């Protein structure tokens, strides 16, 4: 009935309270730490895979090496053209002086 | 929430049997692997080209220069091997515990296998080594066996008179798609199963004892994922070439061939079967049946008990089947000479006779012993 | 929840390095 | 002096290699024993070779 | 013939390649094997290792002028090389090699060890296993009997003899010492990451030894509840 | 505390990375 | 879903708190003896086939070996 059967003895499984809980949490904490440690390693290297009056240029180091006698969006300034006798970038109208200084337009530096 | 309802319906509040053993982990492992194979395949595809001109090279570059390439490439190869290990154990679980009575799940299943097999050939042929080249020609020629339209089909696939760049580039796409393809077919798998729920090792109706999946079979799947990752990383970081054939590192000799040519282990037996049948066509057919015999399996169940937990004679026949499957895997490796051939011929005869004849007769006998028949 | 923002930030710095 | 030669010699001295060599010697002698025969001895040669070689590796690399 | 076992040091599970030897084997390749073989996929940058740092590699990088540089038309060989310069090739065209190799082909040896079943052993054996042809031996063209060689008609000319070359380190250049040393280098090049990896594998074993019992303990926590569940049937 | 549990764990993973690396 | 699954009646199901039960019951100590029992029970039906196999492999290898083995007498 309601009271005929008392709860069976689980002592066999029973452990000797917050301390027990803390230990178990500590375990989860360490494991999470382990997962995270691996994460930084894996993700980093994971991402790491994708990691590696006239002008003249010789494409030094894969970029135009202007040598003469765009800060804006990266086009090639056209030498011997423009309103400042230096350069002009047909992309957005940046005029560079012979010194290569941006004088007019939207080129930042 | 209509997106969280499906996720809850399939992974959190799904009623699962409380007594399913570790085997039942393996299918989830397969899903994790597919993910791994695919993601690895992406990076493998990155920094890679389908050009016989640069395919073998950039890959060597992956092995040599690509940032952590050696790691992603050998993770991809040994993850394909781990995929086939988990696939074989998943199919063996389905055969042993009578899970083939879920017929739609099994058929999505049997198809899934053929597909995975192909992705292997795909991934295999792609590095353009000596072994890849001579392996591709071999199986592509398998198709030529077709009675009337064979020649055309072979030439179609090859895209020319003989496998050459035309093949490499197209095989590349299938090997980029079949993975996506199989992935979806698996999704079908999960649906056709939740309609019926998973089976238990006793083979009985487990409706009286079902538990949630989130706290009970999730941490179990996480532990199985951790163990599978341990085996995969000790396969990659310690013995990266115990399962491959060194021939791979040989740029394909369009002209020369490997004195010893062997299909990879996962299919070794498959070809073992072919080697056995004298007739070319016969071999191709038997080969196909080898995989297809499984699909045929739900119509051969003649027992009143679903699982083999309480069926000892069919347990003995099952372990004899696993035994001569291992024998066929060994024979494929052995060269063509006595007595490897005879074993191959018998082993194939015993394989087809155990699956086709011996197990239903044994199930009838077992039903007779329990005063049921 | 307040500390979660903080927790994430801490781990973020670590991971991002 | 190549330690390889020395070690090879030493291993040969090993009674095991000595007996393996005995086989080879008997067999190479057999090579010359008959003409119309096909006593190539490659098999016995290889037999001794591997046996001795095992011994060699067993005690060569360290010298190396 | 099945090549027997060999106690390669680097092969040790957690141990790594001995660069000193590797270095010595790169010398051996540079002075002997490069006349018919070339580490194409290997570059002086790839060559970098304790055996040869980029600096030393640079010396070697500058040590060559063959096909390192092209001319007005990029033909023949026209200029020396630098760090990025890839390893020089004994032949600018396959035919060249074929021509200067009995018509046969001296394979570049970049991945040679990986290519050969039991390569490291094979290599050592082939280079030092010509042995003796007891009978029925008809070497046709520039061949060399070698039971270790599949056909005993290697045609890989035996290029190493006692003091075949002279090791800069001074370690006696015995055929075997030479063979073993170059072997190391060849192995090193075939897997420029052998050492890199084994360190990962050690970290992986330590992390799995930490993480497997802890995840097992969690699982057994959350599964203890059921594993202690006591069922009782109490028909009224 | 749950939140601190995660917090200390994140920090634990943070330092462990450096130490293990 | 949970609920509406099976008409199970009168099946009291006692249980104990996870943090209350010993955290990690000895597996080697208690479980493996039974595991041994479990494995020994089935192995008696599992290894027999493999017992046969190993034999096949062994015999085959040596047999094939002898097959290759040439007899000096052959063509002598
Ligand atoms: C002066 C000539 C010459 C030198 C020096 C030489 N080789 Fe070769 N090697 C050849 C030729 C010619 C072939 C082509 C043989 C063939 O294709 O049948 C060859 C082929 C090979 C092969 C292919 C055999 C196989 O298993 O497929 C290997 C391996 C090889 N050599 C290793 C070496 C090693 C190792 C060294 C030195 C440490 C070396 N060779 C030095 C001429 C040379
Ligand atoms: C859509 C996802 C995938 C992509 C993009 C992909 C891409 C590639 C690429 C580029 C390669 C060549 C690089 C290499 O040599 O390793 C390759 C090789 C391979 N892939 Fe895949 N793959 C994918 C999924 C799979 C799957 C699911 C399998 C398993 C069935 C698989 C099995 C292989 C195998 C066996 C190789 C040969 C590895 C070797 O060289 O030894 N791949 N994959
Ligand atoms: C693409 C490869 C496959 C994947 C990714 C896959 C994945 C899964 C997953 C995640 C489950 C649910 C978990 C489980 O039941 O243990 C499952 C169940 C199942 N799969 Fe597969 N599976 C694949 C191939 C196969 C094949 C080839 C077969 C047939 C031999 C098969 C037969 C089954 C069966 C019978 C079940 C239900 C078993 C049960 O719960 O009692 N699967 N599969
Ligand atoms: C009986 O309980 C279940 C269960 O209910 C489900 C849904 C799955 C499916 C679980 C998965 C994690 C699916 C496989 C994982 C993938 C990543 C699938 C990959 C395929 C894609 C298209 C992505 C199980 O493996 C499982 O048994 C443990």
């Amino acid at each position: 009935s309601h009271t005929d059967v008392k709860v069976p003895d689980f002592s066999d499984y029973r452990r000797a309270s917050e301390a027990r809980k803390g230990f178990s949490y500590l375990v989860t904490a360490t494991t999470t730490v382990g997962v995270a440690y691996a994460a930084k390693n894996v993700v980093s290297q994971f991402v790491s895979s994708m990691s590696a009056g006239k002008n003249m240029a010789f494409k030094w180091r894969g970029k135009p090496l202007f040598v003469r006698h765009c800060t804006h969006l990266g086009c090639v300034p056209i030498a011997n053209a423009g309103d400042f006798g230096g350069y002009y970038c047909p992309c957005h109208g940046s005029h560079y002086d012979a010194s290569g200084r941006i004088r007019k337009g939207p080129a930042p530096l | 929430h209509p997106l969280f309802k499906i996720i809850n319906h399939s992974f959190i509040d799904l009623p699962a049997p409380s007594n399913i053993s570790s085997w039942w982990n393996f299918g989830s492992l397969l899903g994790v692997c597919l993910m791994v194979q695919i993601i690895t395949g992406l990076f493998l595809a990155m920094h890679y080209t389908s050009d016989t001109m640069t395919a073998f090279s950039s890959v060597t570059h992956i092995c040599r220069d690509v940032n952590y390439g050696w790691l992603i490439r050998y993770m991809h190869a040994n993850g394909a091997s781990m995929f086939f290990i988990c696939l074989f154990l998943h199919v063996g679980r389905g055969l042993y515990y009578g899970s083939y009575t879920f017929m739609e799940t099994w058929n999505i299943g049997v198809l899934l296998l053929f597909a995975v097999m192909a992705t292997a050939f795909m991934g295999y042929v792609l590095p353009w080594g000596q072994m890849s080249f001579w392996g591709a020609t071999v199986i592509t020629n398998l198709l030529s066996a077709i009675p009337y339209i064979g020649t055309t089909l072979v030439e179609w696939i090859w895209g020319g008179f003989s496998v050459d760049k035309a093949t490499l580039t197209r095989f590349f796409a299938f090997h980029f798609i079949l993975p996506f393809i199989i992935a979806a077919l698996a999704i079908v798998h999960l649906l056709f199963l939740h309609e019926t729920g998973s089976n238990n090792p006793t083979g009985l109706n487990s409706d009286a004892d079902k538990i949630p999946f989130h706290p009970y079979y999730t941490i179990k799947d996480i532990l199985g994922i951790l163990i599978m990752f341990l085996i995969l990383m000790t396969l990659v970081l310690f013995f990266p070439d115990m399962l491959g054939d060194p021939d791979n590192y040989m740029p394909a000799n369009p002209l020369n061939t490997p004195p010893h040519i062997k299909p990879e282990w996962y299919f070794l037996f498959a070809y073992a079967i072919l080697r056995s049948i004298p007739n070319k066509l016969g071999g191709v057919l038997a080969l196909i049946l080898s995989i297809l015999i499984l699909a045929l399996m739900p119509f051969l169940h003649t027992s009143k008990q679903r699982s083999l937990m309480f069926r000892p004679i069919t347990q003995i026949l099952y372990w004899i089947l696993v035994a001569n499957l291992l024998i066929l895997t060994w024979i494929g490796g052995q060269p063509v000479e006595h007595p490897f051939i005879i074993i191959g011929q018998l082993a194939s005869i015993s394989y087809f006779s155990i699956i086709l004849i011996l197990m239903p007769i044994s199930g009838i006998i077992e039903d007779k012993m329990l005063k049921l028949y | 929840a307040g500390m979660w923002g903080t927790v994430g930030a801490v781990g973020l710095v670590w991971a991002t390095d | 002096v190549d330690p390889l030669t020395t070690v090879r010699e030493h291993c040969e001295q090993l009674e095991k290699c000595v007996k393996a060599r005995e086989r080879l010697e008997l067999c190479d002698n057999r090579v010359s024993s008959r003409s119309q025969t096909e006593e190539d001895c490659t098999e016995e040669l290889f037999d001794f070779l591997h046996a001795r070689d095992h011994c060699v590796a067993h005690k060569l690399f360290k010298n190396l | 013939l099945h090549p027997p076992s060999y106690p390669w040091s680097h092969r040790g599970l957690l141990s790594s390649l001995d660069h000193t030897s590797i270095r010595r084997g790169f010398q051996v390749y540079k002075q002997v094997c490069s006349s018919c073989h070339s580490m194409d996929y290997v570059a002086y940058r790839h060559l970098v290792g304790v055996c040869y740092t980029e600096e030393e590699a640079k010396a070697l990088a500058e040590e060559v002028e063959v096909q390192d540089g092209p001319n007005d038309d990029g033909e023949m060989f026209m200029r020396p090389g630098k760090l990025s310069d890839y390893f020089p090739k004994p032949y600018p065209n396959p035919e060249a090699a074929r021509a200067a190799n009995n018509g046969a082909l001296p394979p570049d040896l970049s991945y040679i060890v990986r290519a050969r079943h039991g390569g490291e052993d094979y290599v050592f054996s082939l280079l030092t296993g010509y042995c003796e042809p007891p009978t029925g031996v008809s070497l046709r063209e520039g061949l060399y009997f070698n039971p270790y060689f599949p056909g005993q008609a290697i045609g890989m000319a035996p290029p190493i003899y006692t003091e075949v070359l002279e090791y800069d380190d001074g370690t006696p250049a015995t055929m075997s010492q030479v063979a073993k040393d170059v072997a190391t280098f060849l192995r090193w090049a075939s897997e420029p990451e052998h050492d890199h990896r084994k360190r990962m594998g050690l970290k992986m074993l330590l992390m799995m030894g930490l993480l497997l019992p802890l995840t097992y303990a969690m699982k057994r926590h959350k599964w203890s509840v059921l594993k202690s569940r006591k069922l009782a049937y109490r028909p009224p | 505390r749950t939140s601190t549990f995660a917090l200390t764990i994140a920090v634990g993973a943070l330092f462990f990375e450096r130490a293990f690396d | 879903e949970f609920g509406n699954l099976a008409r199970i009646r009168h099946v009291i199901s006692y249980s104990l708190s996870p943090f209350e039960q010993r955290a990690f019951p000895s597996y080697f100590s208690k479980g493996i003896p039974n595991v041994l029992r479990r494995t020994r029970e089935r192995i008696l039906r599992v290894a027999p086939p493999f017992v046969v196999v190993y034999l096949i492999y062994t015999w085959g290898n040596q047999e094939f070996e002898q097959s290759k083995r040439k007899n000096p007498a052959m063509y002598e």
